RNA sequence: AAUCCUGGAUGGAACGA
RNA sequence: CUUAAUUGCGAUAACGAACGAGACCUUAACCUACUAAAUAGUGGUGCUAGCAUUUGCUGGUUAUCCACUUCUUAGAGGGACUAUCGGUUUCAAGCCGAUGGAAGUUUGAGGCAAUAACAGGUCUGUGAUGCCCUUAGACGUUCUGGGCCGCACGCGCGCUACACUGACGGAGCCAGCGAGUCUAACCUUGGCCGAGAGGUCUUGGUAAUCUUGUGAAACUCCGUCGUGCUGGGGAUAGAGCAUUGUAAUUAUUGCUCUUCAGCGAGGAAUUCCUAGUAAGCGCAAGUCAUCAGCUUGCGUUGAUUACGUCCCUGCCCUUUGUACACA
């Protein structure tokens, strides 16, 4: 019948292809990794720690697949949040940039994302049939 | 994910630089409990050492407690970044040290005190007790 | 004031305004303020036809 | 900072020997029986449902509903 | 040159405005109503509405 | 634990300090045809059905 | 809508509408000036602009 | 209840449950029936409904709140004080899971019980201070039965909320136990405390 | 509140007064009507006069 | 060509469209399935108008629906709307007009605005408050 | 063809320019 | 008697009038009927990607067209007038309930808004202004530097909060009202560097077309905490890195690490509020080189409780008493 990332829930397609990343061992991991907070609002850095960056690698693979362009500042806009600014009313901020860069630069790196015409990064033909058998995958483990 | 069924070598109250760390508790927080560290610089100490953060404080043999000890007091020496460092630049010699003891009330004194020496306004105003960075004292 | 006030809403009314009206305000024989007001006719306050019809 | 952080010896074979008593068993109700505090009533959960001890009915985080099996 | 629409429109009211309290300072003598602007190509035109065309 | 219920028959006037209480005219279906008035907290519509504690009361209109 | 501060602290939103238009018209040059000449009218701007494209 | 599979893949297993009888996926309002007399005409039963959200216009005109679902009316009393106001999904959350703790102890309908928990908590007679003009005495009077189940939700979601208030049980168990202590008369919820001290107040003022 | 005003009443007086032989018991002929037979300058207060003028008409019907 | 009607469904602010044609059976969204909406709870607040029907009555079509505008349960309730008058319109247009009342019953028996549009919108907020009818607080001394 | 009927209240303190 | 309404029925030494109210104007809600629309969309057809391949599914695509306008924009119009029905009312004005309807509290919210006054505020908005004062070591104008922020205290708006319907970390992604560079340097996409703030090379937009589907937050999916002043309240205070600006020192702001106070739901008193309102949640604009905890508006999630009374505070009318009339 055919399959694609809109058929399969976010949360458990995100889990799926970020283990996938993380047992394949082949994307990067930059190194000031575990000595991050991912935003500027944040209080702590991630609590999976030994990771994060194979889950916000799936989940911007998944954000580029179902958009068509997105930049750096897309996803410091997408993964930003409320700033708790102390005994002031709090505010979005924007997320880190250099994560979210270098992330887009591993998964060109890798091969799923492409740079794009119009500016942004776009997904390639390469990266979207990975991302429909991993969804295959992922709706193939509930039998 | 399944239960252990560790055994009675466990000390709960097992004590490091000059303060007494609670055990039964996270050892994140538990390093927290120190003056000079905090949540985020001991969750990269704990990082830097293969530590696995999701056990108490009263496992952590005396090894591992002293290779986190020696991270701490010695941190640059393991690739932390010395912006993550709190007296960065350090007016006496111009390099970054981090201040983990009573010695961190002891450089703020010495702060204060210089302060006082050269006369600056925010010393008078730490000498007098009112408020110095720049806030209404009307309340 | 009066004799001017009057002249002007006799040659209004003569014009063929459906009414008229002049307020007059400060001083008139005296210190303390006063405001003398002068009218003739009709005259509406509320509503778009004041924005349609009358000039002030 | 009052109980039950680690069992050390023993709330395993009172855990094992007494949760498929309970009608109802939680977090809550684990620690309102002042066994396991909560991370432990989480790990605890999880393993009796491994093993198949109790019969799960949750379906998310925050609150966990579990009763006996047969 | 090159400039927003509001602005423009904005700009043109001011105009309106400006010719109007310089006409009222200037013109009280010769019974001053009001003025238009008529913008065209190659010309603008402004016509002064007021009573006697002999002095103005 | 006896208790009578009564169906509401008029609904009369409100009545109170600051109206916050209804004076109702109830004829209650165990032993009917012997109709009370009585006063009332919240909102009621004419066909509703009390629960009365007792049943050997009459109120007077309240000032 | 007060000069000063005194008073209930009342306020006045003015509002000016802008109303815009467009049309495209494939025409011969003649008849373009002949229609730029044409249709002059108070209170209204109008722009012309030729190979849209 | 033969399945009808589909391009899309429906689940079967729970398009049974969806083209049958109609419930919130459990729990009938079949069977499930007020115990009581005199407060049929304040619980909204058949109509019967799927989830409690329900986006309707009930406190427009005077009685549309009584013609409104129950579960409708619990999760609104729960979403209140300040830091939930909203978080209607929150509360039917709440109350589904406390509907499932409610079969799980005491296997049974949860909406009988919750029913028997509103119709046993409605308080049958209250005080009203008499004007008289400065010196007046608290008077007993009856109570209508659309104040009796507003109350009784009140009283509940209260006890619920101030019991889980501060306290390692969650929201959901605290309201749990005491709408079960409520169907019962247990004597032990804040709800039948609260009945009982107005009951006896109203008594002392008659 | 739902009064109805002096210059709707008068209007529809009059247009019973001088046109009684047309004016069918009907909102919608009757507001097709009005806006024949008078300058009114609103739908408004047109449809207002016709509906008084209906009601006019039906209270003539029946007495 | 193949018979087809489109139609919306509102809610504050969430115009949910709903292309709807002669199919296979396939119901979908802004652009899946719609076993998988949104937010876990609301899925049968969507599955509504496909059961009070009975499921039998899609299985000779294909709904789209995409949706914009609003929030997650403005748009639930956008997209279950425009389901049903989707479902109506085919039935005006390409079924007799008896089914269609029959399906316009059982929706408007129910009728959690579910063809009818909720006519509530947002009053204005006025000056001296952080609201519409909310004032700021006065102090009297 | 049966058939008896009702109108009705009060309720503390509050100085000055 | 009625009405939100000296709004009406009507009574009648008054008659016929005017103002106000209402009418009106703006906005919000309905229109698969009109006019159309690459600066808004849709369908299909080409070309193309992935999965399935048995048709199919989800996408991309500017000079691929062709067609259309349900969605979006508007312009002209329509529509609701308490329509119909039933009760109630001398049976009049009206009121109540149901039905249908997009809409049935003058449909919702506002604008405009009478006569008479206050010795209300304002000469610190005015090249609006009388009188008085000052008018060239000038309270004129301008330059440097400080102050308007200064603290034993009292009061008023408000902001965070005092926790597991909760925090955190990941996976949350759905808005609407807006504004924006010319003789200029505004809103800024994309790429690159940097933990972060932010820096640099280009680009688009004088704007329904670019920022910007402003992919805002609260919120949902998974886990980590687990009742402890605790990891959540985040005041002080130390050190460092940038940005704006001639200039930031009594810190302009932003970022990082550290320090981690009081506060466990606030007596006595008191404010606001009845539906898409209260409350929670953020966003735009205003001021603005920079700085929001403010205001003006916008939307997102969306309750409880009356549908009344004149008891407190007051308002309108009438009668009545008055030794009051700056009352």
């Amino acid at each position: 019948p055919g399959v694609s990332v809109r058929d399969v829930a976010a949360q458990d397609f995100i889990n799926a292809y970020a283990s996938f990343l993380q047992r394949q061992g082949k994307l990067e991991v930059p190194g000031y990794v575990d000595i991050v907070k991912t935003s500027s609002g944040n209080e702590m850095p991630p609590q999976d720690a030994e990771g994060w960056f194979y889950k916000r690698a799936a989940s911007v693979a998944r954000h580029i697949y179902m958009r068509k362009q997105v930049g750096v500042g897309k996803l410091n806009k997408l993964y930003g949040g409320a700033k708790s600014r102390g005994v002031r009313p709090y505010k979005h901020i924007d997320a880190s940039g250099s994560i979210n860069r270098k992330v887009l630069q591993a998964l060109e790196k890798i091969g799923i994302v492409e740079i794009s015409p119009k500016g942004g990064r776009r997904i390639s033909e390469n990266g979207q049939r990975d991302l429909d058998r991993i969804a295959a995958q992922t709706l193939e483990e509930d039998e | 994910s399944l239960v252990v069924q560790e055994q009675g070598s466990f000390q709960h109250i097992l004590r490091l630089l000059n303060t007494n760390v609670d055990g039964n508790i996270k050892i994140v927080y538990a390093l927290t409990t120190i003056k000079g560290v905090g949540r985020r610089y001991s969750n990269l100490v704990c990082k830097k050492a293969d530590v696995d953060l999701h056990k108490r404080a009263g496992e952590l043999t005396q090894e591992e407690l002293e290779r986190i000890v020696q991270i701490m007091q010695n941190p640059t020496h393991y690739k932390i970044p010395a912006w993550f460092l709190n007296r960065q630049n350090d007016i006496t010699d111009g390099k970054d040290y981090h201040t983990l003891a009573n010695n961190v009330e002891s450089k703020l004194r010495d702060d204060l005190e210089r302060l006082k020496k050269i006369r600056a306004h925010r010393g008078i105003r730490h000498f007098w007790g009112l408020r110095v960075r720049g806030q209404h004292t009307k309340t | 004031i009066r004799r001017a006030a009057y002249g002007v809403v006799r040659y209004v009314m003569e014009s063929g305004a459906k009414g008229c009206e002049v307020v007059v305000s400060g001083k008139l024989r005296a210190a303390r303020a006063k405001a003398m007001k002068f009218a003739d006719g009709f005259l509406i306050h509320s509503g778009q036809p004041v924005n349609d019809f009358i000039d002030t | 900072a009052q109980h039950a952080v680690i069992l050390d010896q023993e709330k395993y074979d009172r855990i094992l020997k007494e949760v498929p008593t309970y009608r109802y068993v939680s977090v809550s109700v684990l620690v309102d029986r002042l066994k396991i505090g909560g991370s432990l009533a989480r790990i605890a959960l999880r393993h009796l449902e491994k093993e198949g001890i109790i019969k799960p009915i949750s379906k998310h985080s925050k609150q966990a509903i579990y009763t006996r099996a047969t | 040159a090159l400039i927003s629409k509001k602005r423009k429109l904005v700009a043109d009211g001011v105009f309106y405005a400006e010719l109007n309290e310089f006409f009222t300072r200037e013109l009280a003598e010769e019974g001053y109503s009001g003025v238009e602007v008529r913008v065209t190509p190659t010309k603008t035109e402004v016509i002064i509405r007021a009573t006697r065309t002999q002095d103005v | 634990t006896p208790v009578t219920l009564a169906k509401v028959i008029k609904v009369l006037g409100r009545t109170g300090s600051r109206g916050g209480v209804t004076q109702v005219r109830v004829e209650f279906l165990e032993d009917t045809s012997r109709t009370i008035v009585r006063n009332v907290k919240g909102p009621v519509r004419e066909n509703d059905i009390l629960v009365l504690m007792e049943s050997e009361r009459e109120a007077r209109r309240l000032r | 809508k007060t000069p000063n501060g005194e008073g209930s602290k009342t306020w006045e939103t003015y509002e000016m509408r802008i109303h815009k238009r467009y049309i495209d018209l494939e025409a011969p040059v003649q008849i373009v000036k002949r229609i730029t000449q044409i249709t002059i009218e108070p209170g209204v701007d109008v722009e012309v602009v030729v190979a849209s494209n | 209840f033969t399945p009808v599979v589909l391009a899309t893949p429906i689940p079967e297993e729970v398009q049974q449950a969806q083209t049958e009888i109609k419930l919130f996926n459990k729990w009938s309002f079949e069977e499930v029936e007020v115990k009581d007399a005199s407060l049929v005409d304040y619980v909204q039963v058949r109509q019967p409904i799927f989830v409690a959200h329900t986006a309707g216009r009930y406190a427009n005109k005077r009685f549309r709140k009584a013609q409104c679902p129950i579960i409708e009316r619990l999760t609104n009393s729960l979403m209140m004080n300040g830091r939930n106001n909203g978080k209607k999904l929150k509360a039917v959350r709440i109350i589904k899971h406390t509907l499932d703790i409610i079969n799980v102890l005491t296997d049974q309908n949860p909406i009988q019980v919750v029913v028997d928990a509103i119709t046993n908590t409605g308080p049958r007679e209250d005080t009203t201070r008499v004007g008289g003009g400065g010196a007046a005495r608290r008077q007993a009077v009856d109570v209508s039965p659309l104040r009796r189940v507003n109350q009784a939700i009140a009283l509940l979601t209260i006890g619920a909320r101030e019991a889980a208030f501060r306290n390692i049980k969650t929201i959901a168990e605290t309201l749990a136990e005491e709408l079960i202590n409520a169907a019962k008369g247990s004597s032990t919820s804040y709800a039948i405390k609260k009945k009982d001290e107005l009951e006896r107040v109203a008594k002392s003022n008659r | 509140g739902r009064v109805r005003t002096k210059t709707v009443k008068r209007a529809s007086k009059a247009l019973i007064e001088r046109y009684y032989p047309k004016l069918t018991l009907d909102f919608q002929t009757n507001k097709r009507l009005c806006d024949e037979i008078a300058t009114i300058q609103s739908k408004r207060l047109r449809n207002k006069i016709a509906g008084y003028t209906t009601h006019l008409m039906k209270r003539i019907q029946k007495g | 060509a193949v018979p087809s009607v489109q139609t919306f469904g509102k809610k504050k602010s969430a115009t949910a469209v709903a292309h709807v044609k002669a199919g296979k059976g396939l119901i979908k969204v802004n652009g899946s399935p719609i076993t998988l909406v949104e937010p876990e709870i609301l899925r049968f607040k969507v599955y509504e108008p496909l059961l009070l029907v009975g499921l039998d009555k899609f299985s000779n079509i294909d709904i789209r629906v995409r949706v914009t505008g609003g929030g997650h349960v403005s748009q639930v309730y956008a997209i279950r709307q425009a389901i049903a008058k989707g479902l109506v319109a085919y039935h005006q247009k390409y079924v007799d007009e008896q089914s269609k009342n029959e399906l316009k019953k059982a929706f408007t028996s129910y009728d959690r605005t579910l063809l009818i549009a909720d006519s509530r919108r947002p009053e204005p907020k006025k000056f001296g408050g952080k609201g519409a009818r909310s004032r700021f607080q006065k102090s009297y001394r």
